[PDB]
């Protein structure tokens, strides 16, 4: 056998085996742009009641299910190795799992140039200058050269403070200070 | 290199990129204190191995960085290995300094093919008068030795490493197969007070290996192999006559049906492994005499529950060409070693073997023995003066045999006092052929006991008034 | 659900465009390797049961076919075998080379040479997965074929044609029943009459490796190794190596069957075939069944044993016969496998472990061992001495200073001693019908037990010698007649007065 | 998860270690160092032999002799909370609290706790070890740490055995018990005793866990349930009792 580039995140599962097997084909000859465009494209086409219909219906076949596909991604746009991979979803039965593959791709394709976002789950929204200088820390933080995307979210269980997350670092300023006053009990 | 992907208990997974290794190989994990030997043995696709540990496993991290040696587990050997102390991967375990030696070897090796086989019996002759006699031993066989502790069964395990050594020239190998810390410690000390191993020269007379019992099931399998390899040596590069000991050969079985349930696999019967009868096979085959030299092995064999017919003492018996077993009740008679004459089997006794002259001598002393032990029940309930005079010499020649059996060692000499005597293979068999015709019978008991040759005994009549 | 042949690997072939440098129909890769078979993809034009090669020159057979892989069963090691490796295909079922060029060598289970002398020189080649003959070409045997054994020849007698078990425990005298049956044809393998020629095949499996070498200097000491073949596959092979030992150790007999010659074939033993068998079924994860064995260990022995048959007339003439051999735990005839067997083979012979230590040897179970069909296939000279012999054996084991018990103890002790025999010492037919005959007409009835097996030794020693030429008559007409039985009197009890007690 | 002592730092057990018990001191001897297993049955009287032996030691541990004093650990493997309630009581009325440990997984906490435990009293007996002192353990019992390892096994997915038991359940006793050694000068001159209790079922020595820990330790002392009845307390089985440091462990006088 030949060997194959590693992705960065390196997934697991039915459907990362088949956004791996097309990173190893994409990384090289240098398509890993032009594949990601086609596949936020091949998911709006998919999910048409035309479509949707007879993919998931198992009394058709497997050979004409085939050839309704093999003309449909022939005929619009493309030509690329990507049209090798529709038609060996559909002969291995797999037509079910291609969202699978296209959301796992995107996450894949992210970390080269993504950041693994955050998440602060405080309170209400607050003011512009205490999200820019967060904002302006954090940047301090990843020292990559990427910039940095984020979630807030409204959580009011927290009394009054916040935790933080920066990928897989999770940082803790919240009400668990009060759960350390065990301390006075257990002693 | 490769990564680490799965550790789960004592095997870890190992992923690769290019260099796939072949089974039966070695790898050693990067980072760590002490040497963690990983050994491949299954391909499970997609580059990546599956591997037994011999260490512990805790401390190993997802991810990690593992070299490959591209070859199996090789061992120091050489002539400078004997009086040492090593583990399944050769290590020194003493503390007595690196073992320096020339050349390595690796343990994992084919069994020799069809035209190098010997084409003849031959007795290995040891000195012991009621070994060699009675169960005799052949160049190359496996010997099994029933009996444990307190018998007096690491005596005899001591004094035929050093008759081997005088009458034949050729050193020895032991191989502790799980056993004990507290009984591996003794045994060191036991031959260090005996001469065989010597601290201050190089005149020491065995090697040790010890793969002790608290260690990983994967490494208390491959040491009866380890301790092959150096015992090859003193063949296939010298031709001595090697010796070879195991103990015992239980806890070689028992170890391989550990490692292949946690390889997930189907047990057979009881428990075993399914492949039970090559892990036997790839073992005992190499030890043969070839055309240079030999390696004969005396293995102690367990038996569980009392079964004969057990799976793990079912194979092993296939194998074995001559069995001596170690009663306790000659013991509590005084005699030494406590060798039983009657239930004591050899294959190689035929008269197409080892002739006519030691094949009519020793069948006559098993028989003697036999009447003696159906006189002595009748004396016991009823009476002794009953029975006719015919049988009356058959009681005082039987307990004239049963302690001309009795011989003092050279291991020994400190202790009890005597001189050790070692008795070649033509004076046994004289000696027998005359106390048979009544030809020493007028002497008293106790000039038969704890003597040499028959050339002594007649020269302990006079001392006696 | 995840597929053997949904690894990357795989899909990078198909998703980087479909390639063309590779075969995919006559060649394929291995994927996994290690429980004994192998994970081999491609290869879509492999038949069933087809020997590949791989890489590194081991061959394999094609035993499970797959839409995404091919199992094969990899004969020796697996060590020299990778991942990634790539693996041809032969073209034709598995074979083994066969003919009248191998009488003398030793090959191991594919038909290879280790006895170190060079190519077989073979021209024809037979499968191993043939089937028996049908009900049509088969007849009832006729012809005796002769053992040297005094017990065996005239107790249980066996025929050309007739399978026949043998079976005792360890150590009792198993193989050398089966070292005299292939020293005993050298006098008919050296003669005139081809009608009466019979070759030898011998089967060692799970055998050590000593021990077969041990054998065929014996063999060569008793020009014996010029008819006989020997396969071979000792306990440090691997696992479908001695799996697949009998079924070429068979089709080497099966090509003088079918060419009006005889032959027999020793499978020793097949014990251990079947527990190499289990170990290959349990390494694919199949549900087990009595004594963990799989539920088609009856399948492994009978279309192996089907094929040992006499042809008729019109094919030929010829014959196969088969001498299988059981080896049972503490004389256990109720287990699993020895009563799979039992109901395969026409009769029995036992060796008990209880006389061969009490000094009988061969230690011959008579009240067990019977053979059905080969008992009309003998010769009646023998069958006019050994009929009475069956009587006096069998009124010795009802009775085990009385009237009518002391009579029978006294004779049936006598006959008990001349059934011993000596080792590697097969005795003609017609000399064993004198020493039966002073034992069943009432001649030796005065002797002393312990000098009996004296009196042997020196009456065969000289009617062989004084009396060749009125001996050869026996063998000649193939009876005892009014003439010959009246001259036979007068041969015993001139020598017991001769003969000094 | 440390491991043992080599063969190196290791010497002969030479020191006598008294329980008190007129049959263990004369015919089956314990010295300073070996393990010796408690085998029998429910109900004979397995844990009451190592209780008498933690009381006994009060004689040596009140006076001045620093090398003949000796500290007891004891290891409670699910039993009741109400039957260490009713031990500990008893090791206070005869002022034997003092100088032992008592570690307590019982019966209602969890799987791993019954696990550790065993693990987690060696660590305080091999403290002694290491500083020149002497000590004792007793694991009571070691058939309930086999069964509550099962349990975590096969609810990981790993592949059974014989009863059940995983592939490494000898890997799991052995390197328990062969923590106790004898040391020598050189080190320290401690040592650590062991003394596992073991139930069998109907007297029944030839099942899994009874045969792993009967080849791993010294000698057994076998206590049978017919003697019990018939007068015999402590129904101490002789004829199948062995020791295999033999009479080198006993003093000169005894
Ligand atoms: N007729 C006989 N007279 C005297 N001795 C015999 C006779 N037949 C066999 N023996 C002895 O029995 C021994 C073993 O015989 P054999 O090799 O046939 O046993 P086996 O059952 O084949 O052993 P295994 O099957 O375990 O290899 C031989 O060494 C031989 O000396
Ligand atoms: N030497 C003795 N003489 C008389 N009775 C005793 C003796 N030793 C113990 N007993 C009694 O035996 C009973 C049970 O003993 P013990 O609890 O020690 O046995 P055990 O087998 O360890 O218990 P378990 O089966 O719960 O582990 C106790 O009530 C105790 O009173
Ligand atoms: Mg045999
Ligand atoms: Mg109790």
């Amino acid at each position: 056998f030949a060997k194959l580039v590693r992705p960065p995140v390196q997934i697991y599962g039915i459907e990362g085996r088949y956004a791996t097997a097309l990173y190893s084909a994409a990384s090289k000859q240098n398509k890993l742009e032009q594949v990601e465009k086609e596949l936020l494209r091949v998911a709006q086409i998919l999910k048409e009641p035309k479509v949707a219909a007879s993919i998931m219906n198992p009394y058709v076949k497997r050979s004409v299910k085939v050839k309704s596909l093999s003309d449909m991604t022939a005929k619009e746009k493309f030509s690329p190795l990507t049209s090798n991979l529709i038609n060996l979803l559909a002969e291995n039965g797999r037509l079910s799992s291609t969202p699978g593959v296209i959301s796992a791709f995107s996450t894949m394709m992210s970390v080269h140039r993504g950041e693994v976002p955050c998440s602060v789950t405080t309170a209400s929204p607050l003011d512009e200058a205490t999200l820019t200088e967060l904002k302006t820390v954090l940047k301090s933080f990843l020292s990559k050269g990427q910039i940095l995307k984020l979630e807030v979210k409204v959580d009011p269980s927290i009394m009054g403070g916040m935790i933080v997350r920066i990928g897989e670092k999770y940082v803790d300023m919240s009400a668990k200070t009060k759960i350390q006053k065990l301390s006075r009990a257990m002693r | 290199t490769g990564r680490i992907v799965a550790v789960i208990g004592a095997v870890v997974d190992v992923q690769f990129d290019e260099g796939l290794p072949p089974i039966l190989n070695a790898l050693e994990v990067q980072g760590r204190e002490t040497r963690l030997v990983l050994e491949v043995a299954q391909h499970l696709g997609e580059s990546t191995v599956r591997t037994i540990a011999m260490d512990g496993t805790e401390g190993l991290v997802r991810g990690q960085k593992v070299l490959d040696s591209g070859a199996p587990i090789k061992i120091p050997v050489g002539p400078e290995t004997l009086g040492r102390i090593m583990n399944v991967i050769g290590e020194p375990i003493d503390e007595r300094g690196p073992i320096k030696t020339k050349q390595f070897a690796a343990i994992h090796a084919e069994a020799p093919e069809f035209m190098e086989m010997s084409v003849e019996q031959e007795i290995l002759v040891t000195g012991i008068k009621v070994v060699d006699l009675l169960a005799p031993y052949a160049k190359g066989g496996k010997i099994g030795l029933f009996g444990g502790a307190g018998v007096g069964k690491t005596v005899l395990i001591m004094e035929l490493i050093n008759n081997v050594a005088k009458a034949h020239g050729g050193y020895s190998v032991f191989a502790g197969v799980g056993e004990r810390t507290r009984e591996g410690n003794d045994l060191y000390h036991e031959m260090i007070e005996s001469g065989v191993i010597n601290l201050k020269d190089a005149t020491s007379k065995v090697a040790l290996v010890y793969g002790q019992m608290n260690e990983p099931p994967g490494a208390r399998a491959r040491v009866a192999l380890t301790g092959l390899t150096v015992a090859e040596y003193f063949r296939d590069q010298e031709g001595q006559d090697v010796l070879l000991f195991i103990d015992n050969i239980f806890r070689f079985t028992q170890a391989g049906s550990e490692v292949s349930a946690l390889l997930g696999r189907i047990p057979s019967a009881v428990g075993y492994q399914p492949t039970l009868a090559t892990d036997m096979g790839t073992m005992q085959e190499r030890i043969t005499t070839t055309k240079k030299g030999s390696i004969t092995s005396v293995q102690a064999i367990y038996v569980p529950a009392d079964d004969l017919t057990d799976p793990a003492p079912a194979t092993t018996f296939a194998h074995l060409d001559a069995t001596t077993v170690l009663s306790r009740a000659i013991a509590e008679l005084g005699i030494y070693p406590a060798v039983d004459p009657l239930d004591s089997t050899s294959r190689i006794m035929d008269p197409n073997i080892v002739g006519s002259e030691h094949y009519d001598v020793a069948r006559g002393v098993q028989k003697i023995l036999q009447d003696y032990k159906s006189l002595q029940d009748i004396i016991a309930i009823l009476g002794m003066d009953e029975l006719s005079e015919e049988d009356k010499l058959t009681v005082s020649r039987a307990r004239k045999i049963q302690r001309f059996l009795s011989q003092p060692f050279q291991v020994a000499e400190v202790f009890t006092g005597h001189l050790g005597k070692l008795v070649p293979l033509k004076e046994t068999i004289k000696g027998f052929q005359q106390i048979l015709a009544g030809e020493y019978d007028h002497l008293p008991e106790q000039a038969f006991y704890m003597v040499g040759p028959i050339e002594e005994a007649v020269a302990k009549a006079d001392k006696l008034a | 659900k995840t597929g053997t042949a949904e690894v990357s690997s795989i899909l990078e072939e198909r998703i980087l465009g479909a390639d063309t440098s590779v075969d995919l129909e006559e060649t394929g890769r291995v994927l996994s390797i290690g429980d004994g078979i192998a994970r081999v993809h491609g290869l879509r034009n492999v038949q069933a049961e087809e020997m590949v090669e791989f890489s590194s020159g081991l061959k394999g057979m094609s035993l499970n076919l797959e839409p995404d892989n091919v199992g094969v069963v990899v004969f020796g090691n697996d060590k020299l075998i990778k991942e990634g490796d790539i693996v041809k295909r032969t073209g034709a079922i598995v074979d083994v080379p066969v003919g009248e060029e191998l009488l003398g060598r030793v090959v191991d289970a594919l038909g290879n040479a280790i006895d170190g002398k060079g190519p077989i020189g073979s021209k024809t080649r037979r499968r191993v997965g043939l089937k028996a003959p049908g009900i049509i070409p088969r007849i009832s045997v006729r012809e005796p074929m002769q053992t040297g054994i005094k017990a065996v020849d005239s107790l249980v007698p066996i025929g050309r044609g007739q399978r026949e078990l043998i079976i005792g425990d360890r150590q009792t005298g198993k193989t050398s029943i089966a070292i005299d049956t292939i020293i005993n044809q050298k006098r008919f393998n050296d003669g005139t009459d081809e009608k009466k020629k019979l070759y030898c095949i011998y089967v060692a499996i799970g055998q050590k490796r000593s021990t077969v070498a041990q054998l065929v200097k014996r063999l060569t000491d008793a020009d014996a190794m010029k008819y006989t073949i020997v396969v071979s596959a000792t306990a440090s092979d691997a696992a479908p190596l001695q799996y697949l030992a009998p079924y070429s150790g068979c089709s080497m007999g099966e090509y003088f069957r079918d060419n009006g010659k005889h032959a027999l074939i020793i499978y020793d033993d097949l014990s251990k075939q079947a527990v190499a068998y289990r170990q290959m079924s349990l390494l694919l994860r199949r549900p087990p069944g009595r004594e963990a064995y799989p539920g088609d260990v009856f399948y492994l022995h009978s279309r192996l044993l089907e094929r040992a048959a006499k042809m008729n007339d019109a094919f030929g003439g010829g014959s196969l016969t088969a001498l299988p051999v059981i080896e049972t735990q503490a004389g256990d005839v109720s287990a699993y496998i020895p009563t799979n067997v039992i109901s395969i083979t026409d009769g029995q012979i036992f060796l008990e472990t209880e006389l061969f230590y009490k000094g009988i040897r061969p230690a011959i179970n008579v009240g067990l061992s019977v053979s059905r069909v080969g008992s009309a296939a003998q010769t009646r000279a023998m069958k006019q001495v050994a009929g009475t012999m069956k009587l006096e054996l069998a009124q010795y084991r009802e009775v085990a200073l009385d009237a009518a018990t002391q009579q029978l103890l006294s004779r049936g002790v006598r006959l008990t001693e001349l059934l011993k025999q000596g080792q590697y010492a097969p005795m003609a037919i017609e000399e064993q019908v004198a020493v039966i005959y002073a034992g069943v007409r009432g001649y030796l009835d005065k002797l002393e037990p312990s000098k009996i097996t004296k009196f042997e030794n020196a009456f065969l020693s000289h009617v062989i010698s004084q009396h060749q030429a009125l001996l050869g008559k026996i063998r000649a007409d193939g009876k005892i007649s009014e003439e010959t039985d009246a001259k036979l009197k007068e041969i015993v009890t001139n020598f017991l007065a001769g003969f000094e007690a």
